[PDB]
């Protein structure tokens, strides 16, 4: 059975604070769609070569997908410290996969100012890799209660893009692909 | 959490919150000054009216911190500009007044006729009638009329506003815990935590004087070289001792004698260095304009311009069906936009304009990775600077003609480069006694040493002493001459043209130092120096961040400004300036005036 890349082709992407995972079982692999297209704007691995990738087998597949802005694609990377790395997607320092980022303007910006897609500023301490959080509690930066009322200094933590056509490349959407390979003890996802 | 730790979190919440406003109401006034209908100057106000009902709500919130418990900085520079009550300060109706006047006075200047009384159906405002006559126009009686008809028209509509103006605008510096308006103006070079680099606000005055002194001897050269040019085209008109009369000096007011050049070339036989036909044989448009400035940025080790400049921006006029403000303007609308409104035709004061507009988006592209309230130059005066730096080096004749300007046979003589020198002269030395003169009178205003009694009598005798310039006809305190200037009817500093103009010979001296430059200074050119481009980029993209006492040190390596680098320019002009003035006298009679 084929795996189902077309994770890729889906037609709405999760927001950056509550990206969405895919496992991906007993399948054939086509990672060959990949390594010959100039589809995308980084194709960044780690751990293992893109081309050493096809005659390979993982126990199964992870497919992390969400949105981020041009210049917070960088922070998409083992070893940054960004606001997107530390409040909304964490990868680990030992991250063995692949990041993929292709501009999406024309469909995740419009001209009244797409809000949909959103992230988190403030947060408690940054996320442990790999962990996702989705509260949108109104966080409290002073040292008096907020009561779930925002004001001084209490905030509501989750910011959202004001994606727009006629931003600048670093601000434009971009749909952001994790794939990750995990190999514990067990056999599923080949291509020898 | 500490207070600066409070602070932190709410400069962060701010920065993000403000990007995304700021856009909409710059794009909503792009929409405007690009196509001028009555829906988009309703959404540049909608849009702008959010902006400033969102900074008055964030200017409270940011004085919940004392900034005396901020030890970083940085966010202590960004607590004190948003803490900053503003015009907001004055009661409503009050703020509603002068909001009122200072739009009152920007309608009647710019939509200001002035009609001849010989061709009553001919009128013409400013632009272009009335600069057409100040700047081309040989008939003593015909600048006269332009001269003293926009004076006596516009200027005196604008004399009971500016009364209002002046009290309205001290009461709200002196509730800033400033000294009056012109103290409020001074505070853009204020420097104040950083040990070893404090600048106080009554240091501006006392560096621009000590330094307006050195400049003396070569303006008063200069006044006295082009006084004896213009007797010649105006003769039994003006005294050989005396002053000149403001209307014989180039333009409306006498800021810049560049179109005196026609009366005082030194060898008017050379070949001109006027490439607008040149141009046109090459079919050049103002994309080939842009672009060729684009390549000339790239040269120096900086960028491209951006993707979206390319397909946002305004090179041409979108024709008669579409109306738009045609003043040459570097839009930094951020989130990554650039963008540049201009009307370019294919002339060559075009080009030289499109490289100082574009240095303006380096300028702006360079701070843009700085937080919201530190994307700006380090004061007032650095813009401005580096826009010219990027003219200058764009108007060398070795550079227009490797560009394919002027033929490759221009033969670079001593008399050559005394005209080029000469005409440089007239633009940029001619405006520091005119911007100086016109601070001082504004400074001294505010400050309630000139009394409305003698607005005007102390006006024009600063400007036969300072600037050595007569008026024509008597004005009494009905006229408000310096209002009918752009920057004075409009709420507009002056002093910063006077630092800028000291500025870019510092900047100038120093790349071309870093460029391997060997010539005289006027003769040099960046291009392909990306020893420069680095040595510049460091303090474009430092913004406000860093004191402009730093800022200019990274670059040049001086806490403060220095006149040396201005003199080194026009000092080859400066010799040649003291020979012509041997048999003319040198210096102006305060008590000589063209009536009796
Ligand atoms: C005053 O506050 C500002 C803002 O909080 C401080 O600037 C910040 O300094 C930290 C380091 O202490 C920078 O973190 C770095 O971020 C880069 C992002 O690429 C990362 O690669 C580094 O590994 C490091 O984590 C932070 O970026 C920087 N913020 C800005 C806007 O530049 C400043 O240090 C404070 N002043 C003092 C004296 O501490
Ligand atoms: C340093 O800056 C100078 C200033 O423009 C650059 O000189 C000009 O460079 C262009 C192309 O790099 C030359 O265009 C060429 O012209 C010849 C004319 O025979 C033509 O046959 C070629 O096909 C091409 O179009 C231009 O002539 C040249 N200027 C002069 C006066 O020779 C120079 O390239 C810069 N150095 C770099 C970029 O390394
Ligand atoms: C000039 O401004 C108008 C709005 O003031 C722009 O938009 C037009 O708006 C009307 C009103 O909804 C629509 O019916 C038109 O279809 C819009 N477009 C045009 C071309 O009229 C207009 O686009 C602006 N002109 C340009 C060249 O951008
Ligand atoms: C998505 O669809 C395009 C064409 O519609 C195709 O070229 C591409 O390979 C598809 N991606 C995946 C992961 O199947
Ligand atoms: C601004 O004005 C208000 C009252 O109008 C005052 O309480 C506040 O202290 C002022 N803030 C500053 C920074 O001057
Ligand atoms: C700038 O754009 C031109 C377009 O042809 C390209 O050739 C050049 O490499 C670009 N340079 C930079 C620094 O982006
Ligand atoms: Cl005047
Ligand atoms: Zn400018």
């Amino acid at each position: 059975n084929l795996c189902p890349f077309g994770v890729f082709n889906a037609t709405k992407f999760p927001s950056v604070y509550a990206w969405e995972r895919k496992k991906i079982s007993n399948c054939v692999a086509d990672y060959s769609v990949l390594y010959n297209s100039t589809f995308f704007s980084t194709f960044k691995c780690y751990g293992v070569s893109a081309t050493k990738l096809n005659d390979l087998c993982f126990s199964n597949v992870y497919a992390d997908s969400f949105v981020v802005k041009g210049d917070d694609v960088r922070q998409i990377a083992p070893g940054q410290t960004g606001v997107i790395a530390d409040y909304n997607y964490k990868l680990p320092d030992d991250f063995m996969g692949c990041v993929l980022a292709w501009n999406t303007r024309n469909i995740d910006a419009t001209s009244t100012g797409n809000y949909n897609y959103k992230y988190r500023l403030f947060r408690k301490s940054k996320l442990k890799p790999f962990e996702r959080d989705i509260s949108t509690e109104i966080y409290q930066a002073g040292n008096k209660p907020c009561n779930g009322v925002a004001g001084p200094n209490c905030y509501s933590p989750l910011q959202s893009y004001g994606f727009r056509p006629t931003y600048g490349v670093g601000h434009q959407p971009y749909r952001v692909v994790v794939l990750s390979f995990e190999l514990l003890n067990a056999p599923t996802v080949c291509g020898p | 959490s500490t207070i600066e730790e409070q602070a932190k979190t709410f400069l962060d919440k701010f920065n993000h919150e403000a990007e995304d406003l700021f856009y909409q109401s710059s794009l909503a006034s792009w929409n405007y000054n690009t196509n001028i209908t009555e829906e988009n100057v309703q959404n540049m106000n909608n849009a702008g009216d959010k902006w400033s009902a969102f900074l008055k709500e964030q200017s409270t919130l940011a004085q919940m911190y004392p900034l005396q418990e901020i030890q970083n900085l940085t966010v202590k520079l960004q607590l004190q500009a948003l803490q900053q009550n503003g015009s907001s300060v004055l009661s409503e109706d009050k703020s509603k007044r002068l909001n009122t006047i200072l739009n009152t006075m920007s309608t009647i200047y710019s939509t200001g006729k002035v009609c001849n009384p010989d061709n009553p159906q001919e009128c013409l405002l400013l632009e272009p009638g009335l600069n057409e006559i100040m700047a081309n126009s040989l008939d003593y009686n015909e600048r006269l009329w332009a001269w003293e008809s926009w004076r006596s028209e516009v200027g005196k509509q604008l004399r009971p506003l500016y009364e209002e103006y002046v009290v309205l605008k001290n009461e709200m510096a002196r509730a800033n815990h400033y000294e009056d308006y012109g103290d409020y103006w001074r505070g853009d070079y204020e420097v104040n935590g950083v040990d070893g680099y404090d600048y106080s606000r009554g240091q501006l005055i006392e560096d621009v004087e000590h330094t307006f002194e050195e400049i003396k001897p070569l303006y008063e050269h200069l006044h006295a070289y082009v006084r004896a040019k213009l007797m010649n085209a105006y003769p039994s008109y003006i005294s050989p001792i005396g002053c000149l009369p403001a209307h014989l000096l180039g333009d409306m007011w006498g800021r810049f004698w560049t179109n005196l050049y026609s009366l005082t070339v030194p060898f008017g036989q050379k070949p001109n260095i006027d490439v607008t036909d040149a141009m046109v044989d090459q079919a050049w448009d103002a994309q080939r304009i842009f672009k060729e400035a684009e390549k000339f940025f790239v040269s120096v080790g900086l960028p491209n311009m951006t993707q979206g400049f390319w397909e946002n921006s305004m090179l041409t006029d979108p024709g008669n069906v579409q109306k738009a403000v045609c003043h040459p303007t570097a839009w930094d609308l951020g989130k990554g936009d650039f963008r540049i409104l201009m009307c370019t035709k294919v002339t060559m004061d075009d080009f030289l304009t499109a490289h100082h507009e574009m240095g303006h988006i380096q300028y702006d592209m360079a701070y843009a990775a700085q937080p919201f309230l530190l994307r700006n130059g380090a004061n007032e005066g650095f813009h401005e600077a580096v826009g010219e730096i990027m003219s200058l080096s764009a108007a060398t004749p070795k550079h227009l003609k490797s560009i394919g300007l002027l033929s490759p046979d221009f033969q670079e003589d001593n008399e050559t480069e005394i005209n080029f020198l000469l005409k440089q002269a007239l633009t940029i030395v001619g405006t520091l006694p005119f911007t100086y003169m016109l601070e001082k009178w504004r400074w001294m205003v505010f400050k309630g040493e000139i009394p409305k009694d003698q607005w005007m009598k102390k006006w024009w005798e600063m400007k036969r002493e300072i600037v050595g310039v007569v008026e024509p006809v008597p004005h009494d305190e009905t006229y408000c001459d310096p209002a009918s200037l752009f920057h004075v009817s409009n709420d507009y500093s002056f002093i910063r043209y006077y630092t800028r103009t000291l500025y870019q010979f510092q900047f100038q001296e120093a790349l071309c130092q870093a460029a391997k430059h060997e010539g005289p200074l006027h003769k040099c050119d960046i291009s392909n120096s990306t020893e420069a481009g680095q040595k510049l980029f460091n303090m474009l993209r430092l913004g406000k961040s860093e004191p402009w006492t730093l800022a200019l040190e990274n670059v040049v390596g001086a806490k403060n400004m220095n006149v040396r680098p201005l003199l080194n320019y026009f000092e080859p002009l400066f010799t040649w300036l003291k020979d012509q003035n041997k048999n003319s006298f040198v210096g102006w009679s305060t008590d000589w005036s063209p009536y009796a």
